[PDB]
């Protein structure tokens, strides 16, 4: 993309703070700005559009137009993790936009009252298959892949109990072996979990 | 000294023959640069000065495509008037649309428009601020309302104040062996007569360019409103323009009064008495 | 209340089969209609532009064409499918003109394009059970879901309670795993997670159903295997609530 | 609705010398519609290559339209510009002479 | 030509 770039990502903010995107399109005669959020695997939302040199306020967006540099920029005030998305640009050349690839951005959430577990979850069908779930650590933890294989373990991922006022961090585990233990050795933190 | 841009564009349904002729129009000044007719082959914007060329693919891609939505937004239009103006579908109709923006001398904005017309006459029209709408009538007014709904005005604005003076302002230095350069006119004068003595003469610029050429004749004392007859400027087909201002003199034998011509292109304005 | 809906949604086909995306657009009049093209890692391109009058712009594309029955229905087709086309389909209108209404898109029709239908399996579906330990240090029991073995790549997992579908509390993992990263034909799998109270979870009235939906072949497509055709099916897994 | 009725010069490029090639050009302005007829006649014939400016108009709505084409003038030459719109009730022909 | 602004009456 030579004619409209952004910064690919991923790019971390943490939770609250005011994340900014930008874009730099190329095409001297385009007199229409719009930017997009498209959550992974949907189609891409409009958040908003600017024909003019400035700031445009929506809520928590304000899109940016600097025609003299040919700069674009979104900014997200008090970010929050369902901000996480990828942003994309665009840029209209005449009749219709021309896009960037976007920045993917990730919203790191606010985890207030850790507590570093790892679980065995048995399987409801009877049978010696289990997974292994390292849940409520915080977000300065990062979970590595096994690089052992025919073991398999996910990314983290965040889930709020919208009612709870809670917010976990989890990733899970899981092997198809006879001698598989969830004491699985990658970060760790601390381990509440001591099994029988 | 000044300059400006113009497009200038033109819809002529056709009861019948499906797709209405659309030609459209670019201006710099007085020397046309781009142009579309929808009848013609390409079906593309094309160059109609040495200068525009250079501009590369992307820039024609687009042009292209705005000229062509432009064209199918009056397709929509005429339609759509005729059912405001309780018009049948035989009968040929005409929209027209018209807008630029003028600079001055240091190449800034000065002025904007944007105009409508429906057969011939005045629809709606930009005021001189860039927000207000002048409507002609009842259709016009349902016109008005929508637009304002949409915000028409400022979308015109940012286009007008903005871009239309950034790019003329690049096409008059990128034309600038053209569009800057200035043609003084060269200079006649005619002798009229029958054969008894009854006699008229007239001073006439050739070859000008740009096209604005105030041509007077001193009356030897005068009051400040004075009887000459004068053509329209007309297009020479090349670059310049051409004109001629005539005044009536005694049947017979008189140098008593003198072309006063300026033109941008002239340090000392022109006088010329007649001979052979 | 302007609207825009494509169809259909997921598309697993052979190459060389013929494809054919529909588009519909609702409470505008004459509006421009946009046929873009979008791969993974990347923004949307323009295939095809279009005036309510016919045809502004195509980005040219071998083997795609469009057209347009209604005034407000649009069409994307192909005579035999390439595996490159492959990609995530996605219409848009504007208002008439060149203005600032509109701009939208549907929620877009993503196909894949086999060369080869034999590599195409449904998920297994598993739901593992709380831990009795995570309940006793927490009062919170997590319900974990393993959508395992599936090709291609796209599944859409749910949680469901007590037959009522559920949100709050669930986490899905974004993108899914290659249970063999080696082989460029790997098979996946996705976890996701449902957290409650736990006494939520040990009042046995509760029941709980993970479901995934696949998209796989067309009832019609070509097939040699021993195996039931892989079609787009649900495959769900299920648990109740349980004390001690 | 208005109709507008053309106004029609007919004239010459550059100062017509007898034996040289020149452009004789027929420039109307000031009409509306759009749709005219215009030729340009050597010898009360038409020209059978004849061109014209693209369509464009005024701060009032009129059209103009230059139509030329390329010829050597001949003393005795009979060049002129014939011309109808709706607006006319009949044909008008218009003579060149060098001169006016 | 504009790229804004430009609607059907």
């Amino acid at each position: 993309q030579k004619e409209v770039e952004q910064n690919s990502g991923p790019l971390s903010v943490p939770e609250g703070a005011i994340a900014s995107l930008n874009c730099t399109y190329s095409f001297l005669g385009s007199q229409s700005f719009f930017w997009y959020r498209q959550y992974s695997g949907k189609s891409p939302e409009l958040i908003m559009f600017t024909y003019r040199e400035g700031d445009k306020e929506d809520g928590r967006f304000t899109a940016q137009l600097n025609k003299a540099s040919q700069h674009v920029s979104l900014l997200i005030r008090d970010s929050q993790p369902s901000d996480s998305a990828t942003y994309l640009c665009a840029v209209n050349d005449g009749g219709r936009l021309t896009f960037g690839d976007g920045t993917t951005l990730t919203v790191k959430p606010n985890i207030q009252n850790p507590d570093p577990a790892v679980y065995q979850l048995r399987d409801s069908k009877s049978s010696d298959k289990s997974v292994c779930l390292f849940t409520d650590f915080d977000s300065q933890t990062n979970v590595s892949q096994s690089k052992d294989s025919d073991v398999y373990i996910t990314d983290k991922c965040v889930l709020d109990m919208r009612s709870m006022d809670f917010k976990s961090n989890s990733a899970v585990a899981w092997s198809n072996k006879s001698d598989f233990a969830c004491a699985n050795a990658f970060n760790n933190s601390i381990i509440p979990e001591d099994t029988f | 000294g000044s300059h400006s841009m113009r497009y200038f564009f033109t819809s002529v349904s056709r009861p019948g023959r499906g797709e209405p002729r659309f030609i459209a129009v670019g201006y710099v000044d007085d020397t046309q640069f781009v142009r579309f007719d929808s009848d013609a082959a390409s079906q593309r914007m094309e160059p109609r000065a040495p200068w525009i060329e250079q501009e590369g693919p992307e820039y024609w891609d687009g042009e292209t495509r705005k000229v062509k939505a432009h064209s199918q937004t009056h397709r929509v239009d005429l339609g759509t008037l005729r059912g405001y103006y309780n018009q049948s579908e035989a009968g040929s109709h005409t929209v027209q649309r018209m807008y630029g923006c003028d600079v001055g001398s240091d190449w800034r904005f000065l002025r904007g428009y944007h105009q409508y017309a429906y057969d011939g006459k005045d629809y709606i029209a930009l005021k001189e601020d860039l927000r207000s709408w002048t409507a002609a009538d009842m259709a016009a007014q349902t016109t008005k309302h929508k637009w304002e709904a949409a915000h028409v005005a400022e979308q015109l604005r940012a286009y007008l104040e903005g871009t239309c003076v950034e790019w003329l302002r690049r096409y008059l230095e990128n034309g600038k062996e053209t569009l800057q350069r200035t043609d003084a006119p060269k200079t006649h004068m005619t002798h009229h007569a029958v054969s008894d003595h009854e006699a008229t003469l007239r001073c006439w610029a050739l070859s000008f360019y740009p096209a604005e050429i105030t041509l007077t004749w001193q009356r030897d004392g005068e009051d400040q409103t004075q009887d000459t007859e004068l053509v329209e400027t007309r297009p020479a087909g090349d670059g310049t323009f051409q004109k001629w201002a005539a005044v009536v003199v005694p049947s017979g034998q008189e140098q008593r009064y003198t072309c006063h011509v300026q033109h941008e292109g002239l340090p000392k304005p022109l006088t010329l008495r007649w001979e052979p | 209340s302007q609207t825009i809906h494509q169809w259909p949604a997921t598309l697993v086909q052979p190459v060389g089969s013929p494809l054919s995306l529909e588009c519909t657009v609702e409470g505008t009049s004459n509006p421009n209609l946009y046929w873009y093209r979008q791969a993974a890692g990347r923004g949307p391109q323009l295939l095809f532009y279009w005036g309510p009058f016919g045809q502004i712009s195509s980005e040219v594309p071998q083997n795609l064409s469009a057209s347009r029955p209604q005034d407000r229905q649009f069409i994307l087709s192909s005579k035999k499918l390439l595996l490159s086309d492959s990609g995530f389909y996605l219409c848009a209108w504007s208002e008439t003109g060149l203005g600032m209404g509109g701009w939208q898109f549907g929620e877009g029709s993503r196909l894949t394009v086999l060369e080869d239908l034999k590599n195409v399996f449904p998920p297994e579906v598993a739901v593992f059970e709380p831990s009795e330990a995570e309940i006793s240090h927490t009062q919170k029991a997590t319900l974990v879901c393993l959508a395992t073995g599936f090709y291609p790549d796209h599944v859409e997992l749910s949680w469901w309670v007590n037959g009522k579908e559920v949100h709050s509390g669930v986490c899905t993992d974004p993108q899914p795993l290659k249970e063999q990263p080696a082989l460029n034909d790997s098979r996946y799998a996705l976890s996701s997670r449902l957290r409650v109270s736990a006494t939520f979870w040990q009042d046995p009235r509760n029941h709980f159903r993970c479901q995934v939906q696949f998209y796989g072949l067309s009832e019609n497509d070509e097939w040699t295997q021993d195996r039931a055709k892989p079609v787009t099916q649900i495959v769900s897994a299920e648990a109740w609530g349980r004390a001690d | 609705m208005i109709q507008r009725t053309p106004k029609i010069q007919v004239y010459s490029r550059h100062p017509a010398e007898n034996g040289k090639s020149n452009f004789l050009n027929c420039y109307v302005s000031g009409f509306h519609p759009s749709d005219i007829e215009v030729d340009l006649l050597k010898n009360g014939e038409r020209i059978e290559k004849v061109e014209h400016s693209d369509l464009s108009f005024s701060k009032d709505w009129s059209f103009y339209l230059l139509y030329y084409t390329e010829f050597t003038p001949t003393e005795k030459d009979e060049y002129a510009c014939r011309v109808n719109h709706v607006t006319l009730s009949q044909p008008k022909i218009v003579k060149w002479d060098r001169d006016m | 030509a504009a790229g804004i602004g430009i609607l059907t009456v």
